[PDB]
RNA sequence: AAACUGCGAAUGGCUCAUUAAAUCAGUUAUCGUUUAUUUGAUAGUUACAUGGAUAACCGUGGUAAUUCUAGAGCU
RNA sequence: UCAUAAUAACUUCUCGAAUCGCACGGCCUUGCGCCGGCGAUGGUUCAUUCAAAUUUCUGCCCUAUCAACUUUCGACGGCUGGGUAUUGGCCAGCCGUGGUGACAACGGGUAACGGAGGGUUAGGGCUCGACCCCGGAGAAGGAGCCUGAGAAACGGCUACUACA
């Protein structure tokens, strides 16, 4: 046929739209940019790797000098 | 067999290498937490008395106060014991610790200075290190400076200075947010 | 089984919620509160599935965080809050008030009420006795306890609640000739007048009612809820709970359809 | 302590009571005049705003 | 029932919280208040027998002058064994229906109940029992009424 | 950020080895008991504010080896 | 012998707020004085909610080449206690001799988790159900325990056996 059916939302102000709309819809319209992230497994693998360090896990190279 | 010597008064620590056994003979058969004289270590140690605090075995196990044995024993360490850090509420784990009787088997001793001698140590007692933090509670601030009941404890807190990374601006001051 | 449950499986939820068997595997699992789990009205089901104000689960909690919706004059902020019989739901921003009441088919329906009527409630009394210090008190069907009540009030009666100060203002005795609405059983939602009551020592007494159209039915005492003597105090929904048979419903359906169009 | 060298601590603990007494009197009046200034500023401003 | 003596045991048998040594004497109609024997009424149209109120026996499991409440089912049966001490066995008979063959068959069950010294029970008599809390390994009912003999 | 403290981790998901009045089904009882959380009520017998510890952090180490840990100094 | 109240006493003995965030206000003896709003987090008892543990009645497949069974060291009941969140032969002492069975007990088989239900149909039936919903049990085989409102927990700990 030549008929099409969908859904529509009309917002009071442009600022009210960005407050309630989901992010993925914003990317479709081009208002907002996409989020850059790593894969789901790489994020999970990194999370479990940091469970073996206690305190100031950002830099842990101090243990390289123990062997001399 | 290394020695770890610490100076609580000056807040300084040092590590020395000792290879001659007859100097270490007087340390043997002593218990953890006892008093010993440092004279056999050398002429520079005259007038010094030291306190035995702990040590490590050759395999790496630490000494535990309260167990009388020259060898090492397996124990069921609960929460609150010395060489155990539980990972879960109510957890109990069986571990192995080395006794509190000093012997030739251990690899490192830990000991501290109780009484200063006439001579100085080249790298231990000739330098001092400052404290890190001042008091934060309200009553402790008053006692430290011997203030009266109403002396505006706000004004007497210790404040240091810090500056940004490379902004070129002036440094500012930091304060501890008095509690109680 | 090693503790209490926290999940509700779809296809096991109460039937009167009218939930589709597809589109997911779980159900809202109403939280603990003043009303029983079997017969309650979770707020998310009311807002999203009946009023259709919120599209999905994510936006249902967005409304609640703004404290827009309140029940019995006090704002509630959890989506799975168990509402029940006689509760008053007020949304000030849109400007209407709701009362939760059964229809003739045994399920909750939307029912507009005026602002003047949305400031009082009524509930069945559960027990009367002396508390700590000798102070008398009673508890209603929605876990409201009130001290210093009228000594004439006994169990199984109903009391009008101010809902602003929580004080009893008038009451109705439980006796023959009263007007009552059923809350449980197969005769759920019917409205009738108590004809007479028969009691059995050892529990489970029964009462006989009579409909407006001279129909007759019976129910256990635990399912009868007095709402008035004559001219019921609350505003009844459309149909007044008369329970037309299946023959009349299709007769009425086509008569209404052809008359309008 | 790192914040104050040893000369600072004993200087502050051994300050004579006369200096401390002056500090209390200087501070107590500073707040009093500060409080009074805010009290008069608000009461007069509301009068002219109401009039015009 | 036939009991030779009331105090024939290691300890002293008495109803709890019934004070018996008072200097002043006061006469009251109430059962437990004045210091005389205590008893209650079970209900459900069950009348306290005369032997209970005026008897001297001590029993902590009797529905009358005891610490047991009766609630639940009420059943009937015929006694088949009376050879224990204050305990009897009753026999209940019924008919089970087999659907395929469209007819019934006989079945029976055995029940254990506690009998109070107020009643006198013989073999082959019909009794009425009421449910109570567990009093033993296999005793959960209490005798209430003894039907008259033919 | 880190670390102390509070809460959760006893729900979910998987499987059918054991089990023949046992599990289980419909129907009763708790006047024979425990109950975090939610909801509603409810407690008149130096004070303008009490006392000692500990982690993160700084610094000195051990063991081939693990989400192992020692002794010293602040709050 | 309930709710609740009163009296004589008792206790390594409790609880009755030394906690936190927004607003910037009002009195006159103007003292760095007094009073005052709404929330968060806690707290003793009763009620409620999600429950949980025990408990009444009736109902399960084949087998007699299974006919008598249960009490050494509780098997059925009485009494005084001990223990448990509580009842109870659940356990300790003392005293009686009972309890189930041809209306099929007791024992052996099950290529047996139970139920809602699936397949096949004149009616009556025969057969299957590990499996999306509800209840129970288990985490290689056995036992023991810590924390907690809730576990005899195993993506928690201790020991032996078997693997590694
Ligand atoms: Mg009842
Ligand atoms: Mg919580
Ligand atoms: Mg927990
Ligand atoms: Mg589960
Ligand atoms: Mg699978
Ligand atoms: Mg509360
Ligand atoms: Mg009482
Ligand atoms: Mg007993
Ligand atoms: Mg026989
Ligand atoms: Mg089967
Ligand atoms: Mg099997
Ligand atoms: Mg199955
Ligand atoms: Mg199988
Ligand atoms: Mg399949
Ligand atoms: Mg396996
Ligand atoms: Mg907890
Ligand atoms: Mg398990
Ligand atoms: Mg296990
Ligand atoms: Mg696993
Ligand atoms: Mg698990």
């Amino acid at each position: 046929g030549g008929k099409t059916t969908g859904f529509a939302l009309i917002y009071d102000s442009p600022e009210a739209l960005k407050k309630f709309e989901p992010r993925y819809r914003l990317v479709r319209a081009g208002l907002a940019a996409k989020v850059e992230k790593a894969s789901r497994q790489q994020r999970k693998q990194r999370k479990n790797r940091l469970k073996t360090l206690r305190g100031t896990a950002k830099v842990k190279g101090a243990k390289a000098k123990k062997e001399k | 067999m290394k020695l770890n010597i610490s100076h609580p008064a000056n807040g300084s620590q040092k590590l020395i290498e000792v290879e001659d056994e007859r100097k270490l003979r007087h340390f043997y058969d002593k218990r953890m937490g006892a008093e010993v004289a440092g004279d056999p270590l050398g002429p520079e140690w005259k007038g010094y008395i030291l306190r035995i605090t702990g040590g490590n075995d050759k395999q790496g196990f630490p000494m535990k106060q309260g167990v009388i044995a020259p060898n090492r024993v397996r124990l069921l360490l609960s929460e609150g014991h010395s060489c155990y850090r539980p990972r879960r509420d109510g957890e109990r784990k069986r571990k192995s610790v080395r006794g509190c009787i000093v012997g030739p088997d251990l690899s490192v001793l830990a000991l501290s200075i109780v009484k200063q001698g006439e001579q100085d140590i080249p790298g231990l007692t000739d330098v001092v290190h400052p404290k890190r933090l001042g008091p934060k509670r309200a009553t402790k601030i008053r006692r430290f400076f011997s203030l009266s009941k109403d002396d505006d404890v706000r004004k007497y807190v210790i404040r240091r200075e810090v500056q940004p990374k490379g902004e070129g601006k002036k440094p500012y001051t930091k304060a501890p947010r008095i509690q109680r | 089984a090693r503790g209490p449950k926290k999940h509700q499986k779809r296809l096991s939820a109460p039937s009167h919620w009218l939930l589709d068997k597809l589109s997911g595997a779980y159900a809202p699992r109403p939280s603990t509160g003043p009303h029983k789990l079997r017969d309650c009205m979770p707020l998310i089901v009311f807002v999203r599935n009946r009023l259709k104000y919120a599209l999905n689960y994510r936006e249902t909690k967005a409304i609640m965080m703004q404290r827009l919706v309140k029940v019995d004059g006090k704002v509630r902020t959890d989506i799975t809050y168990p509402a029940g019989f006689m509760d008053v739901i007020t949304i000030e921003k849109t400007g209407e008030n709701f009362r939760l009441i059964y229809d003739t088919k045994g399920r909750f329906t939307v029912h507009r009420i005026t602002d003047e009527e949305a400031k009082y409630k009524l509930g069945k009394v559960k027990r009367v006795q002396l508390g700590r210090g000798g102070v008398p008190f009673l508890v209603t069907h929605d876990a409201r306890t009130i001290r210093y009540p009228d000594p004439l009030i006994k169990v199984n009666d109903t009391v009008k609640i101010d809902l602003e100060t929580g004080k009893i203002t008038d009451f109705i005795k439980f006796d023959t000739g009263a007007l009552a609405m059923i809350t449980g059983g197969r005769n759920m939602g019917r409205v009738g007048v108590i004809t007479h009551r028969e009691r059995h020592d050892g529990g489970f007494g029964i009462v006989h009612l009579k409909d407006a159209l001279d129909n007759t039915f019976a129910t256990r005492e635990s399912n009868v809820f007095v709402i008035g003597s004559e001219k019921p105090w609350i505003s009844l929904p459309k149909g007044k709970g008369v329970k037309l048979t299946i023959a009349e419903e299709r007769d009425q359906r086509r008569a209404r359809a052809l008359a309008a169009a | 302590i790192v914040g104050a060298s040893l000369e600072v601590i004993k200087e502050r603990r051994s300050m004579r009571p006369e200096a401390r007494n002056a500090a209390r009197l200087a501070a107590i009046k500073e707040s009093k005049e500060k409080k009074a200034a805010a009290q008069a500023a608000k009461k007069a401003e509301k009068a002219k705003n109401a009039a015009a | 029932a036939t009991e030779l003596t009331v105090q024939s045991e290691r300890a002293f048998l008495k109803q709890p919280h019934i004070f018996l040594n008072s200097k002043v004497k006061v006469k009251s109609t109430r059962p437990g208040k004045g210091g005389r024997r205590w008893y209650k009424d079970v209900g459900l149209g069950f009348k306290t027998p005369k032997t209970a109120i005026e008897g001297h026996y001590i029993d902590k499991k009797c529905p009358f002058t005891g610490m047991v409440s009766i609630r639940g089912r009420i059943l009937t049966g015929r006694v088949v064994s009376t050879k224990m001490h204050r305990t009897i066995i009753i026999r209940r008979e019924y008919l089970h229906y087999i659907p395929k063959y469209n007819r019934y068959e006989k079945r029976h069950k055995n029940l254990a109940a506690h009998v109070s010294p107020a009643f006198r029970v013989e073999e082959g008599d019909m009794v009425v029992v009421g449910q109570c809390r567990p009093l033993s390994k296999t005793v959960r009912f209490n005798v209430l009424r003894v039907l008259p003999r033919t």
